[PDB]
């Protein structure tokens, strides 16, 4: 399950991480390919942030879609 | 009404004399294959494909495909065939 | 003991008491030398290295382990350097990590360890080995990189580098490139990828492109670049064929007109891998088939024995809007302007009857159609989701373009490249806090060190940029500067 | 330099100016790309120089030179020093800015060199064509490397013609 | 006289393929196609190969013939220069 998030400049995230997986290794190879730490980015799924383990399921189980990440600092 | 205003094609150009030619099939290599015209013209036609390989040579699928049935070389350079351009 | 044979010696016996003092002191430990090798190469002390050089050179079978240990290490720092690097700037990253180790290694080799040519040749063959590192079962991944690389270098990108900065450039470019170990890979994605530069108007500047192009007749045969060099000295002649074209115009046998700029490229069918279209045979619109026959005939006489083909494949035109408001200057593919002409013919436009105009296959007119209506310069009567025989289709009056010679899909490479300058800061700002939640007080040089440890493996960063960058931190009221030492730094959370 | 050994000393001569200047780059003027882009033009239009309204001697004077090197001669040049010699000696090859004519005349006295078993082993001559691969790619060295297989191949068809024979 | 071994160099090409003069479009070892006919005339025997740069094989009236009007090899528009 390839990844297309969006980004503050329309940049590209590699999640590569099937719906099963949770957003909390998900994210972590999304923001691999862009350059922030995994326990850094409030990813925002067009509505709602992960939080946990956040099963990819949770999130309507979207492929690729345009998910929206806050850059916010000092989360970790 | 759609007027054109400036058309920058190409043109690729070769000496007329000398034809690029299937080696194997030795006809002009934009017509059918040795066996494609005189073969399966009538029955499917439009399946003489312009191989190209790492030898970068010219050849037809048909021509290629029967000399790669007993051996893997290019016929005109002896190199490892892949026709993968 | 040198100053003492020197001070109470005959001098034919120099050699033998230095030579003999280093049998036994040098070369009957050569095992705790030895030994010790891996480490004092490995942590780069430059002194000891020094030391280690000279006392080794003496021992007849002391260098070699030597060369072996420096090869493995540069192997290993030429691994770390370019792995895991992001696939978004992997060309100019890649280039520039085997350039940064192979400056550094000249540098140590050539100012401390004395630039002994073994030493040297270790360097050269310990990075050949890596910068052709494929991974197991896949193909090299150097050649395409470099040709990215390249390709990116004489693009007219908003960089805007400096033609001497340039030709510094890509003469580190002929540096990194005598390491490739399958050369002709190199030049097969070069010559596809300087097709598209000679043929799309994007080359930075001729000059550039003949210093490449010459470049790599002396770095390599020059059988190798017979096919890169002649395109370029086929487009440099290619516009005075056009000026001698018009001049045959201005010829006036007829009253001749083309209605039409006519800019012709004609290119060697040989060196061009522009390749003869198998497939797609195509008919020449109506409006254009007299300016095709003249040109055909101009090229017959002023140049005997001489076949054309008329390569469609990549030809691009423009054409004007049907005067249906907001005038747009249209530029499309050949293949899409004879759709779109016989879609002026008539409103109602079937796929079957647009056969016959265009005759060609179907599987690319589907693909020009679909791009025509991605900008809905055609829209689908019908609602059924793909493009069949029976298809219908007429005019979208109501898209709108914010530009009239808008562009169909291949100054705005400016804006591009301030974007990606602001994710490098963006991504700037995203490296300089973890420190602070780390040990919440660093050094005004030692930060700038964590940063590039930090992007590594990816963009190198600018030392200036990071002191802009960081200053957006402060009025942010995120972190702040000591008042009594400007090194130290502190952050409100 | 002497006509009769023109082609040794000649290589051996360009090499150590080289060498020379090139430790003369860094060790006194911090080894700018500059100095050593500014070495590489006045070393090409050195080691190209030819008589005026002439024909260059650098093609043929390293042919020759690879020839002597590769030659079974019985000076008894060991493996490791000849191999050690083909690796300095590409560093002097890259200078020559005609190199496809340098091709040519090597191919012609490759087969003199074949034929007649006057090479030194067949396995060096690997350390040679794979050599000027890694340096000129692949079209390059292709005509060598198809008759050095020769070699190696109708040899062993040799003993598979005399077991023809049986 | 008798010979107790004796090493035969050859020289072998696929049979289905040959290097050809292109401009007489005939066999090399065949000869060209303007002394194909009125043979009487000429003897044929400076339908030789002319090695050059662009590393081809032509019969010589066929190359020399269009060097009188061209300078270019017809493979590749190199400038033709002989070499052998
Ligand atoms: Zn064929
Ligand atoms: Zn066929
Ligand atoms: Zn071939
Ligand atoms: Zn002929
Ligand atoms: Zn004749
Ligand atoms: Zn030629």
């Amino acid at each position: 399950m390839l990844i297309k998030v969006k980004t503050l400049t329309g940049k590209e995230i590699e999640i590569d991480i099937e719906p099963t997986d949770k957003v909390e290794r998900i994210k972590e190879r999304v923001e691999e390919k862009e350059g922030i730490p995994p326990q850094q980015q409030r990813l925002i799924y067009s509505g709602k942030q992960m939080n946990d383990e956040k099963t990819a399921a949770d999130y309507k189980i979207l492929g690729g879609s345009v998910l929206h990440l806050v850059l916010a600092l000092r989360g970790g | 009404r759609f007027e054109v205003k400036k058309w920058n094609a190409v043109a690729l150009w070769a000496w007329d004399i000398v034809v690029d030619n299937c080696a194997i099939c030795r006809n002009h290599i934009m017509d059918l294959c040795i066996e494609c015209q005189a073969n399966q013209a009538s029955a499917t036609s439009e399946e003489c494909t312009v191989a190209w390989g790492v030898c970068n040579h010219a050849f037809h699928f048909h021509c290629i495909s029967r000399w790669l049935k007993t051996r893997q070389v290019c016929p005109l350079d002896n190199r490892e065939w892949e026709f993968q351009k | 003991e040198e100053i003492r044979c020197r001070k109470y010696l005959h001098p034919s016996s120099y050699t033998k008491v230095i030579h003999e003092c280093q049998q036994r002191m040098v070369a009957d430990h050569l095992q705790f030398l030895h030994a010790e090798c891996h480490n004092i190469i490995r942590q780069e002390k430059k002194n000891d290295m020094a030391n280690m050089y000279v006392l080794l050179r003496a021992v007849s079978t002391g260098l070699p382990h030597m060369i072996q240990e420096l090869q493995n290490h540069i192997h290993d720092e030429g691994l770390r350097a370019t792995s895991n690097l992001t696939q978004e700037n992997m060309p100019t990253l890649f280039v520039e990590s085997v350039l940064e180790v192979h400056g550094k290694f000249v540098q140590l080799i050539n100012t401390v360890l004395n630039g002994d040519q073994h030493f040297m040749s270790a360097l050269d063959k310990a990075l050949t080995s890596v910068v052709n590192y494929r991974e197991p079962k896949s193909v090299c991944k150097a050649p395409e990189l470099l040709a990215k690389y390249c390709d990116n270098l004489l693009k007219k990108s908003a960089k805007g580098m400096t033609e001497n900065e340039v030709e510094d450039r890509l003469t580190s470019f002929i540096t990194v490139f005598k390491y490739i170990d399958d050369k002709d890979v190199f030049q097969k994605f070069y010559a596809r990828m300087l097709a598209k530069r000679l043929i799309h108007g994007l080359s930075m500047s001729m000059d550039s492109e003949e210093a490449m192009i010459n470049k790599l007749k002396q770095a390599c045969g020059y059988e190798f670049t017979s096919k890169l060099h002649r395109m370029y000295t086929d487009m440099s002649v290619s516009a005075d064929l056009n000026n001698k074209f018009n001049n045959f115009i201005k010829n006036q046998d007829t009253v001749i007109d083309l209605g039409i700029s006519f800019q012709i490229y004609v290119l060697q069918a040989g060196a061009w891998p522009l390749t003869q279209a198998p497939s797609s045979t195509f008919a020449i619109p109506q409006e254009l088939e007299k300016s095709v026959q003249m040109f055909e005939l101009f090229y017959s006489q002023h140049f005997s024995g001489r076949k054309l083909t008329w390569l469609h494949y990549l030809c691009t035109g423009e054409v004007k809007m049907n005067y249906l408001g907001k005038p747009y200057v249209a530029m499309v593919t050949t293949y899409q302007m004879a759709v779109l002409l016989a879609f002026n013919n008539s409103e109602t436009v079937s796929y079957k009857e647009l056969q016959d105009s265009t005759q060609m296959n179907e599987k690319e007119l589907t693909k020009t159609i679909k791009s025509l209506l991605d900008v809905k310069m055609i829209n689908h009567d019908s609602e059924k989701e793909d493009i069949d025989a029976e298809s219908s289709f007429s005019l979208n009056m109501n898209f709108s373009s914010k530009r009239t010679k808008f562009k169909i899909t291949t100054q705005e490479m400016e804006q591009t490249r301030s974007a990606v300058d602001e994710d490098r800061k963006m991504y700037l700002q995203a490296a300089i806090v973890r420190i602070m939640k780390a040990r919440k007080v660093l050094r005004h040089n030692a930060l700038i060190q964590e940063v590039i440890s930090q992007s590594r493996a990816r963009f190198n960063p600018s030392i200036s940029m990071i002191k802009k960058c960081i200053e957006v931190l402060i009025d942010k009221q995120y972190i702040e500067r000591s008042q009594a030492s400007a090194d130290e730094y502190s952050y409100v959370a």
